[PDB]
Order: structure tokens, then sequence, then C-alpha cells
RNA sequence: GCCGGGCGUGGAAUGCGAGUGCCUAGUGGGCCACUUUUGGUAAGCAGAACUGGCGCUGCGGGAUGAACCGAACGCCGGGU
RNA sequence: CCCAUACCCGGCCGUCGCUGGCAGUCGGCAGAGCGAGAAAGAGAGGGACGCUACGCCGCGACGAGUAGGAGGGCCGCUGCGGUGAGCCUUGAAGCCUAGGGCGCGGGCCCGGGUGGAGCCGCCGCAGGUGCAGAUCUUGGUGGUAGUAGCAAAU
């Protein structure tokens, strides 16, 4: 007899992608051997980013990373994305890049590749970089999805301003009662 | 009624009154809620400052004494148990103690 | 057919599952709430800070100089001792050199 | 003058009674293969003394015996010639079983190549 | 796939995971969107707040082609022409702004949401905003009605 | 019954809808009569175009 | 309210990795006991507070036993 | 002094954890190490096994369970696309069995008997897919029982 509490003893986390692309099984394969016998913790959290789903990895815009790559102490370092570098139409000029993401658009690709620039896939990165020496973990916007307006603490709640679920908007569309002063109340 | 007794924060300050963060448990959580009351009802709590004078020497001892190179005590320790020390029985002895009969006394 | 009315008795219980979670504490707490004659004049000079931009890098800087001339102006017994020395690595390597030549 | 296996390890069974369902006996419409009892009162699922023993994964075998024959060796299906170059590589581990619907003048094609590739058979002697 | 549903793994177990005590029966709360005003009182003013009453101006025969008017803004304008007009601006020395056709794009009105590269253009629009004229203005370039 | 935050849904079934349900099984045979009806259109007017006036 | 600069002996004991967001079933008849306790002459009655039980739970003991005492359970050998 | 499924010790199963270890099988283009209490360099001027990596291996700790939730089924049923140069009148399916076995288990594979013509394994796909109950439905058969009974009107 021990008095313990088994309710929370099985961590809940990924230890192998769900997914069953073997070229990205490929790639786990070559860098769970990257980060158990390098003391680099990059490959670790390269390794953990890997495993996650589609919507843990969102897209990174073209303009976030130049936004983030403008910063002083930087531009000679490598750019390390685990999601996929979409095009920004919203950016004129560009400069050159070295890019390693998992997914590249096909107009992305051109418009950086026009630039002078760098794109690089993972296997190649290891090549260049086993240690991950040299280079910028970035992320997409992870609650950049629709989905997180509705979230949080309901609608028609004291400050809670929260996206509720319609079928459509409208005039007459949750605009009544809940929310109106002259009708009946509102928060 | 339910914060009478119970200590917070000031954040807002008005003419008469203050605005106070309060916990207040509501069955199985706690809720940091703002609530104004005037000056009649509120005291300035000592419970706090006893620390703010054991600052005040933490502060000191560091600054004294580090240029005579020691290292002297800071943390409050608990009260420990007492060292080994005599006990002088100088000429008299301890007086014998015995229970008492019984006498009903209503 | 009468039934119960009320009763906490599980609740207690209840409540410790999750544990009773303390509020989360955060610095810069929220300013909602306090009293707009205060506040307002709070915004203003919050808006009215860059006017003071040359002053306050031409005050620290002859601060910054000025604490660089107040430095300028100055800048259980031997037996068990002594086997700690021979037992460290680090700097117990030319000690022990006289251990090897006691077998020579 | 058998083929022995590679190694022939003391087996050791935690249980070697079959599992019967709950009145099994007791009637012919409740066949014998096990049913866990999901009844409310029913006293085999509420562990009572004295009596049904319902299977935990505790009476696990060894997995160093598992699926092991006595004779020390692990059964393979056989159907033809050609499923048995297989295991002429693991003579001492794995012994060869004939299929049920393999025909007799097949069996005395299979038994006596199983003969040449010294793989040990479980059931030679067949309707021959 | 039936195969991978729940009920695969729910035969055996009597009330087919919908308890014992409160079984499954028909409906117990009423069918559809009942007893809003009622005993579902909660969920449609924490969940569906305003659902209940009326609210502006009945128009009867709505036509949406007549409020048909979709805006484009200056961030995504050049995106309208090729790169090749883009490029050949900014290289052409005689001042001469390319027109951007928005309508002909698709678009009616032109707000502005961002920044713009300075290189003029005569935008070709039918609705501007305030701002949009400012930062097309601001460039250089100009703004040019049209129906 | 509503669950918890979710979407007001009024689906037009509470009608007798089962017994007009158009399905769609002519789609594939249905181009084909259209196609070889166009055809032999074509084919009567012959040096007349196929679209027509 | 802003900047800027300087101070770690981490300023009680003990223990332990935490934080956080979604989606969500079942439930919404309970019952018993030490102590406190209201009505009632009282009740294996009715109604509450606190904690633990039973329900959802076998096991050793109380001959017997939903709740008492001990003690909570993978399958086994030895010891206690 | 007696004994519980409690505690200690030891074995075995499983789960959980270490987000543990292993691509280094680096061989006459060779030289066999990284268990080491102490932030970092064995730095250059002819030879067993293994590693279905969704694999293998080592440590710890833990294991009750209705309603309910999830995971894994090389558990089972029927059909489909592939595949097994699959099996079969020298006997398929089905059925019987005091036979020999494996699996914790769902189950399964052999032996023998009967039968007489079709059937299965593996990778995917699909569902009208698994029964002990519903005063369940239909069919059949018992106990009662060689019993009640075969007695209105000479």
């Amino acid at each position: 007899g021990v008095d313990i509490r088994h309710n929370k003893d099985r961590k809940v986390r990924r230890k192998e992608p769900k997914s069953q692309d073997i070229y990205l099984r490929l790639l786990v394969k070559l860098y769970r051997f990257l980060a158990r016998r390098t003391n680099s913790t990059f490959n670790q959290v390269v390794l953990k980013r890997l495993f996650m789903s589609r919507t843990n990895r969102p897209p990174l815009s073209l303009s976030r990373m130049i936004r983030k790559m403008k910063l002083p102490g930087r531009e000679n370092k490598t750019a390390v994305v685990v999601g996929t570098v979409t095009d920004d139409v919203r950016v004129q000029e560009v400069p050159k890049l070295k890019v390693c993401a998992l997914r590249v658009t096909s107009r992305a690709r051109s418009r950086i590749l026009k630039a002078g620039g760098k794109i690089l896939t993972f296997d190649q990165l290891a090549l260049d970089s086993p240690k991950g020496r040299g280079t910028v973990l970035l992320s997409g916007p992870r609650k950049g999805r629709e989905v997180y307006r509705h979230f949080g603490k309901a609608p028609g709640t004291p400050h809670s301003h929260t996206k509720p679920y319609v079928r459509s908007k409208g005039r007459k569309f949750e605009r009544a009662r809940g929310r109106r002063a002259s009708r009946g109340y509102k928060n | 009624k339910c914060y009478h007794g119970k200590t917070g924060r000031v954040y807002n300050v008005t003419q008469h009154a203050v605005g106070i963060v309060v916990n207040k448990q509501v069955k199985g959580k706690i809720l940091a809620k703002r609530i104004n009351v005037r000056i009649e009802h509120i005291k300035h709590s000592k419970s706090r400052d006893s620390f703010l004078k054991r600052v005040k020497e933490n502060d000191q001892k560091k600054k004294e004494a580090k240029e005579k190179g020691t290292w002297v005590q800071l943390k409050r320790q608990p009260a420990p148990p007492r060292e080994a020390h005599f006990v002088r029985t100088n000429g008299k002895e301890p007086e014998l103690l015995e229970p008492i009969p019984y006498e009903f006394m209503a | 057919a009468k039934s119960k009315n009320h009763t906490t008795h599980n609740q207690s219980r209840k409540w410790h599952r999750n544990g009773i979670k303390k509020p989360r504490s955060q610095r810069y707490e929220s300013l909602k709430g306090v009293d707009p004659k205060f506040l307002r004049n709070m915004r203003f000079a919050k808006k009215h800070n860059k006017k003071g931009l040359k002053k306050m890098q031409a005050n620290n800087a002859k601060a910054m100089a000025a604490r660089a001339e107040a430095i300028k102006a100055l800048v259980v017994s031997r037996k068990l001792h002594r086997l700690a020395y021979i037992a460290h690595p680090k700097l117990g390597r030319r000690a022990r050199a006289r251990i090897a030549r006691g077998l020579r | 003058a058998a083929l022995r296996p590679l190694v022939k390890p003391k087996i050791v069974k935690k249980r070697t009674k079959k599992f019967i369902r709950h009145q099994s006996d007791r009637y012919v419409k409740i066949k014998r293969n096990w049913r866990k009892p999901r009844g409310i009162d029913n006293r085999v699922r509420r562990r009572f003394k004295g009596q049904i023993l319902m299977p935990n994964i505790g009476y696990g075998s060894n997995k160093k015996t598992k699926h092991m024959l006595p004779s020390g060796f692990r059964k393979f299906l056989v159907h033809n010639v050609k499923e048995l170059e297989v295991l002429l590589m693991c003579n001492k581990s794995y012994c060869a079983e004939i299929a049920h619907n393999v025909s007799s003048k097949n069996r005395k094609a299979i038994v006596e190549r199983a003969a040449q590739l010294a793989i040990r058979v479980t059931n030679p002697n067949a309707r021959l | 796939p039936s195969r991978l549903r729940k009920t695969r793994k729910l035969r055996g177990h009597v009330s087919h995971g919908h308890g014992r005590i409160g079984k499954h029966r028909k409906h117990p709360g009423g069918r559809g969107n009942a007893g809003g005003m009622h005993h579902h009182r909660i969920n449609f003013d924490k969940y569906h707040p305003g659902y209940f009453g009326k609210v502006g101006m009945r128009h009867y025969h709505l036509k949406r082609n007549q409020s048909f008017c979709p805006t484009v803004n200056l961030d995504k304008l050049w995106t309208l022409v090729s790169e090749q007009t883009r490029v050949n601006a900014a290289k052409n020395k005689t001042g001469a702004a390319p027109i951007i056709d928005v309508v002909r794009s698709g678009y009616y009105k032109v707000l502005g949401k961002g920044k713009l590269p300075k290189q003029p253009v005569i935008v070709k629009a039918k609705f501007f905003s305030r701002r949009a004229e400012e930062k097309i203005k601001g460039v250089g370039g100009a703004c040019v009605l049209v129906a | 019954a509503p669950s918890r935050n979710g979407m007001i849904l009024k689906p037009h079934f509470h009608k007798d809808w089962q017994r007009r349900v158009a399905t769609w099984f002519n789609q594939p045979a249905r181009k084909i009569r259209r196609r070889k009806a166009r055809q032999a259109r074509a084919r009567r007017i012959a040096p007349r175009p196929a679209a027509g006036p």
C-alpha cells in the first residue's frame, strides 16, 4: 500500500510523428541520432518540433522571417523553421537568405532564389551544420488560426471579447438581448 | 462581511476610499477581486513591516562585516533544541511532591 | 416523495483533487478600474516622455563616466587537509608524483 | 536421436489450467471461452474468495520461453517445400509444422526435404 | 470505416457507453432548439448572447448586387499588375507612372492598409477612403475616379 | 438538448424528406445521352456550325 | 510614470518538476460512523456541519454481516 | 506462539518513467577505450551475436475498480483490390474428439474420425461483424408423465 496518485504519471507528449510520411520518417531517423549523440540542445528542439501536428507547426510567412532577420546581431546566420515558408505578397524587396524549412511554396522559392538566396532542407542542414551552429530557429504564428478567437472565456460574459459561433452574420444574428442595453442587458 | 478580516493590497486611491485587491475563496478556487472601501474600515497591516525591519539589518549586516571578511548568519533558523548545560542546586535539596488525597469540595 | 435538500459533503474533497490554485500572480497587473482623472494624467506623462530624450542620454552618460573614476581612484587538521590536496584531480598532479618515485 | 534445439531452458508456467467462462458448467449455451463478467453483483467480477479466477496480465509467461513447445522449439506453419528454405538458418530454434490441408503426396516431399535441411518437423508421421 | 468506430469496442459492455443510471432515452431535454426561454436558459446566455429579439430596420427586397463593393488594400495593390510593370517604373527616368486599373482586377473600393513603395501610380478605381487617398498622394501618385 | 459551446443549428428536416430524395446516378449516363445527341445534332446540319446561330 | 546605474549569503523548516490550452463522457435518488448538532418521547426516523468510509472493494479479524478493527489487490517462493 | 492479497527479500508479467542506451559491425587504407566523484583534447605543427531503428537493450518505481474515457489486438466474422509460381478428389468447407500443443486472454495450430468441392495466409479497403438474458422472434425438445384423463342422459 503506497499513498500516491497515478492520475498524471503517464506524460502526454509525442514520441514519434503520427504522420506516415516516409521522408518525414527518414528525417526523424536522422535527428534521433543527432539529438542523443550531440550535446547541442538545438537538435532536441528540432526533434521535438518534427513530431508535432500541422496545427502546431504553422506556416512562417516570408515577411515575418525578413522582420526577424533584420535584427542586429544576425544577417550571417541561417534561417531554420520546422514548418513551411509561404510567400508574402505585401513585401517588395527581398534580401538574400539562407533558409532551411520542411517545405517551401512554389512562389516563395522563386522569390527567394531570384534574390540570390539559398534554400536548404534538413538533411543538408545537418551536413552543413550538425550542432546547429549559427542558425536562428523560428516559428510561425501559432495562435494565428481562426479557431482561437472562439476560445477563452465564453461570450455573454463581462469583458469576454470572444467570437461566438453563428451560422451567418447580420443584423439579426446575435445582435439582440445579450448585446444591447436596450434589450434586457449587456456585458 | 466576507472581507472582515481578509488582508489585501491597494491599487487605486480616491478621495475617501481605496481600491483593494483581496483574495476570496469561492468553492474550490481563489478570486483576486477588487473592492472599494472607505478609509474608516482600513488599517495599515503590520504583517509586513517586521519583514521590512529584517530587510534593514540584512542589508546592514551584509555591508557591515564585509570589510571584516567574516560570514555571519542571515536566514532565520527555527528554535533549535537547547544545548547541554549544568544546573546548580547549591545547598538546598529539591522539594518532594506528593499527590494530595481527595476532598469532596461540594 | 421527499428528498435531500442540500449537503456540502463530498465538496471539500472534490476541490482538492485538481488543487485549490492560488490566482496567477504576474508583475504589471492591469490598470483597470483605476480612477480616470489620475489615469488621464498618467497617459499624458507617457505621451511626453520623448521630450526628455536628449537630456536623458546626456545625463546617464555623464553619470556613466563618473562611476569610472571612483573605481579608477582605487583599481579539522592539517593532516586531513594535506590528504585532501593529494586527492584532487585538477590541482594535485604535481603532488602525487612524489609517491611515484616511492616505488622506485 | 532427435534434432535437439539450441538451448533447452526449463519452461515454467504460472498457470496450466484453462480459464473457464463464469457458469459455463451450469449451461450448454454458455460456452467455455472466457468472457469477462460485467454484472453489477457478479462474484467473479469482484474477486471473491474461492471463485473462478479472472485472467490478468500477471499470468504472462516469460518472454524467454514464450510460444515455446515442450521440445524447446517454436512452431512455424508450412504449406509447401518452398516455404521450408526460409527455416534452413533457424534450425536450432524454429521447428516446422506441415499445414492440415496439405495432401499426402505433398507431405512425403516436405518431410525428407526437411530431413535434408535438418529442420525438425512436429507432425512427420502424417496421413502417410 | 465501421471497424475504426467506437461501437466495436463497446460490444459486451451493457449500457453501450451511455450509463446505467441515466439511460439513453429518446429525448430528455426536448427536440431541436427547445427551452430557449426555459430549462435551457443558461446555455443560450452563456454561448449565444443576443439570440432572442429584434433590432434594426426590416429591408424587404434585398438585392445583393446593389450593395456590391469588394475592397482592396494598398498593401497588395501592386499585385494587381505584373512584376514587369513594377520594375520598369523604378528603372524609368521620365517619371512615367503606371496606371493600375482596380476595377479591371475586380475590386471597387481602395482602402489604405499599409505601406507603399515610393513610386507614383494613377489608380483607376471607383471609390477611395480618406487615408487611402493620403498614401497615394504622399507617395506622389494620383487618385482618378471612374464609373 | 444543446451541449456546451456550439452553434445553433436549424436543419430543415421536420418535413418528410425521405420520399423526395433525388439521387444522381443518372449523371454519368445522363452525360452520354447528352453528348450522343449533341453529335447527332451536328451530323444533321453538317455544314452549318455546331453552336448554332 | 519613465529611463540609467549599483547590490545574490536566493534571506524560515520540510517535501515535490511545473505551467497552460483545447475537446469531453458519466453524474446531478445516495447512504453509514466518531465528534458538533436542530425537530421528535423515541426510532434501523427526519434535517445539517467536519473528516473518513460504503457506493466503485476484494483481503485478515468481529461465528454470521454493504459501513466496525486491521489493511487496500499483477502472478508466485521464503521470512515477518 | 498462530496468520492477510499488508511489510521485507527473490523470480516472472505488464504499465509508467529515465522525453535512458545503441547507426561504432569505424579490421594488414586494421590496432579492439570513453563507469570517468570534480566547466573541457586517447587533437594536429585471421576476429561470435547484433540494428523487422514501428528494432533491440539497461535501469528504477508502480499494479483495486462500477458508470465513463482511451490505447493495443499476429482476437474473430463477411465481401473487395493486391499478393502468396498458396492449398485442394493422393480429399476443400463444415461437423465430432478421453489425442498433442501454444497464447494472460479473445483465440489458434496440429493428430484422428466423418464428409465430398471448394478454401485460406499476408498488406490495404468495406460492413447488415461477435449474444445468455429483452414476459426477445422463429424452429425444436424435455421435466411434469405413461400422470390428469377417456364418468350427463338405466
